[PDB]
Order: structure tokens, then C-alpha cells, then sequence
RNA sequence: GUAUGUCUAAAGUUAUGCUCUUAUUUACUAACAA
RNA sequence: ACGAAUCUCUUUGCCUUUUGGCUUAGAUCAAGUGUAGUAUCUGUUCUUUGUAACAACUGAAAUGACCUAGGCUC
């Protein structure tokens, strides 16, 4: 029906068909010139006294935790 | 007749994708010593983008007549994609946030993106839970039990009991809790199903 | 079993089908007419199509022996199943 | 109702178990009516 | 019995019509009628499930080739 890339467009008949002497617009001539280089209060309490993971980083976790509520 | 469109922002995903299956599959014929057809590679693909769907589940993909070095080959590029992915995600949600121009579509798609991401991020802190304990220190809850005890010990608060046929309220209770419902109903006309079985109810 | 050993087998097996039973060349038109007994070729022709014929008739049995839906399915699933 | 897609739009190229009869359902469809 | 050929089957090998992308699982799951068509239903009844032998002939018609309308042959 309808289905994946597998033998891309190569390039051999685009070279083998005539030219089409259209203008485009990026082709117009920019950057001319190339460059070079040179060469007893607080006693009443209860409780008185990196990983290569982008699903688990501190970064991620603490986004995620921001934008939830 | 030499068309060839560029990549913008409508067909930058499409193009990533195509650009992905074809590395995976080349990486792929690269490894398979017996040099398969390409219907063979089908397979392969196909195979790929199941993973792909079920890391986005948050199901592990483990399929048994795998070889290994397929395995790892295809969690590797799932994770690139997932990569890709999710700081997207991050990108967008900030873009979001700045209130720039951005697709209605596109912002709906983060949210979907986010969302699935949250439920993840979620279920694997379930899974954190359960493989190494509660957070919850046993003497801390100890501590805490203690407290409440203690709190109502205070009060004479008497517990509130299981609700038997007694009330003369009990009537007037279903009334304010049938109301609440209501309150969702009243204004949509239009109705889902699970939303009709309730009025229903 | 590789289609190194799988050649040379099938190449055993029809030698063993053969043990049943000139050069001239124009050097300035490049053209090596090795004028050959036409007979033979035709032996080869008859057997070739022979050969073809017999696998070909085999599929048709094998094809002819049978949780599916369509054709299609019922193989696919014994594609699996054969796992 | 449309995109869209087919169609037509005229001149003759020199060879010797069943048939039947009906009534009912359900489904789908319907720029047809309500 | 060994060698070979032909045929059938069984075991394996070959997959021999044997899943061909991506996105927010891409998104959301209904309140209909009569009129017509189409199909599908189900019932419904009945129906029904010239030939041989004997006796006889082996062949017709056309116009033209011989002889003097007639007579045989092709």
C-alpha cells in the first residue's frame, strides 16, 4: 500500500537528463569571493537533633517533575 | 525533473526515520555473514520499528530467536533515536514556555511526546520502588505512627465508622456526591460512551 | 550447509545424471566457432528442461499437501510454526 | 457536495438436494425525503 | 547380493505467494428515521430427485471422347 525507502533516487538519472536553465533562488551568486589563509523549642519534634541515561538524569527527572505539576 | 526537496520543520521527522532504517539495515547487512536478500531485510526493519514502539511503551523487547549482536545493535539505535527524541521533547517544552511560534499540531505532539515520556519516567520509579525497598525508613514510619497515635490520643477522636442502614443523612450524602458528578455534565451535550454509562448510573 | 558445498554437491549429483549415459578461430574477427555435435545439445536442451520440469512438479505436490486467514497467512504462520 | 479518475466525440491502409411462491431481519449504501 | 536407472513415500537442507515506512498507539469512538436499492437472513409451500435378424442391389448424374436420333466403353 504504501511503503518504506529502500533504493533511494540515485543520482545517475538526474545526471543522464537534460538541464533545465531555471534560476533558483539560493544559486544566485553569494559570497562571491572566497577567503585564504595566511599560507528546647526544637527538642518537642518527632525528629528532634553523571549517567548516559536521558530517561535517568538529574536534568530529566527534575524537567519532568517542573512541567507535571 | 531533478526535484529533490529539502528538509524543513514538515518533513524533517519522515526524513529522519528513512535516514535511520537505512543506517540500521545497512549496519545490519554489514554483521549478517550470510549476505541475505533484501525481503530478508524486511524482517529485519520491521523488527526495529516494533522496538521502537514498545521502548516508547516502556515494555522491555525481548524477543527470543534473536542473535545477540542484532539485540544490541537495534537497543543501540533505538537509543540514539530516543535520544533524539526526548531533547526534542525538552527543546520544545521550553519553546513552549518562551510562547514562540510554534504548530498547533506541533505543540499537541509534545504533549504526547511528554506525556508518554512522563509515564516512563513514572513506571520506572515503580520499579526503583519495588527492586531495592520503600523509601521509607521502617524506624521512620515507626516514628510517624507513634506521632499520629499520639495526636489523636489528644483528641478523643473518635474513628468514623463503616456506614450502616442508620443515617438519616445517608440520602442527602448521595445527593451532594451524585450533584458532583452532574456538575461534569451539565454543560457538554455531546457525550462519550463511558461518560453516557455514567449519567446512566 | 553453505552455497559453497551446495554448487559442488548439485554439480556431483548431475555429473552423476551425465554417467548414465573442435576450435576454430577468425583471429582477426575475434569470432571462436567451436563447431560442436548438435546432437548433444539437444541432449542437454531435453534434460535441462527435464530437470526444471521435475522441480517444478515438485513444488506443485508440496504446495498440494494443505490458524490462519488467507493463503498467505496459513504459510505465514507455518513460517513460524517451522521455528 | 465534492476533490479526482475513466468514457464518448466518425470516417474505412491495397493479403488469399433443488425449482418455486412469498413475508421478516439485519447490514451497507444513498446530495433521495423527513 | 553388489552397480546402476525409474517410481513412491519419510527425515533433514532450502523457505520455495512466507507482514515493505514515520508521526500525538497519527487522532476520535455515535442519537437517528422512511423510502429505495442491494446483499444477507430466516421461515414458507409445492414439485420432482426406435433396435435387431432375414430376402435384394453396390451406386447415380453431367457433358465430351468411338461407330452409323440409336448402340457399348471411359
Amino acid at each position: 500500500s504504501h511503503r518504506p525507502q529502500l533504493e533511494a533516487r540515485s543520482g545517475a538519472k538526474a545526471a543522464a537528463y537534460t538541464p533545465t536553465g531555471i534560476e533558483h533562488a539560493r544559486l544566485l551568486p553569494g559570497h562571491t569571493t572566497l577567503k585564504y589563509r595566511k599560507f528546647s523549642w526544637r527538642k518537642g519534634t518527632a525528629f528532634g537533633r553523571y549517567i548516559n541515561d536521558m530517561t535517568k538524569s538529574e536534568y530529566h527527572q527534575e524537567f519532568l517533575h517542573k512541567h507535571v505539576r | 525533473n531533478e526535484i529533490v526537496k529539502t528538509t524543513t520543520k514538515q518533513r524533517l521527522d519522515a526524513y529522519y526515520d528513512l535516514e535511520l532504517r537505512n543506517s540500521v539495515m545497512d549496519d545490519i547487512l554489514e554483521m549478517m555473514p550470510e549476505s541475505i536478500r533484501q525481503k530478508k531485510a524486511r524482517t529485519i526493519l520491521q523488527h526495529l520499528s516494533e522496538a521502537w514502539r514498545c521502548w516508547k511503551a516502556n515494555i522491555p523487547w525481548d524477543v527470543p530467536g534473536m542473535p545477540a549482536p542484532i539485540k544490541k545493535i537495534i537497543e543501540r539505535y533505538i537509543k540514539s533515536k530516543a535520544d533524539a527524541w526526548v531533547s526534542a521533547a525538552h527543546y520544545n517544552r521550553e519553546r513552549i514556555k518562551r510562547g514562540a511560534h510554534v504548530e498547533k499540531t506541533m505543540v499537541k505532539k509534545n504533549l504526547g511526546r511528554l506525556t508518554r515520556l512522563w509515564i516512563k519516567n513514572e513506571q520506572e520509579r515503580q520499579r526503583q520502588i519495588q527492586k531495592n525497598g520503600p523509601e521509607i525508613t521502617p524506624e521512620e514510619a515507626t516514628t510517624i505512627f507513634s506521632v499520629m497515635v499520639e495526636w489523636l490520643e489528644s483528641r478523643s477522636f473518635s474513628p468514623i465508622p463503616f456506614p450502616p442502614l442508620t443515617y438519616k443523612n445517608d440520602t442527602k450524602i448521595l445527593v451532594l456526591a451524585l450533584e458532583d458528578l452532574k456538575d461534569v455534565y451539565a454543560s457538554k451535550v455531546r457525550l462519550n460512551a463511558s461518560e453516557r454509562e455514567e449519567l446512566a448510573l | 550447509i553453505s552455497y559453497d558445498q551446495l554448487a559442488k554437491l548439485s554439480y556431483e549429483k548431475t555429473l552423476r545424471n551425465l554417467a548414465t549415459q573442435k576450435v576454430q578461430k577468425d583471429t582477426k574477427t575475434g569470432k571462436i566457432t567451436i563447431a560442436d555435435d548438435d546432437k548433444l545439445v539437444n541432449k542437454l536442451a531435453v534434460s535441462l528442461q527435464s530437470e526444471s520440469k521435475k522441480r517444478y512438479e515438485a513444488r506443485k505436490r508440496q504446495m498440494q499437501n494443505a490458524s490462519f486467514i488467507n493463503d498467505k497467512n496459513k504459510q505465514f504462520n507455518e513460517k513460524l510454526s517451522r521455528e
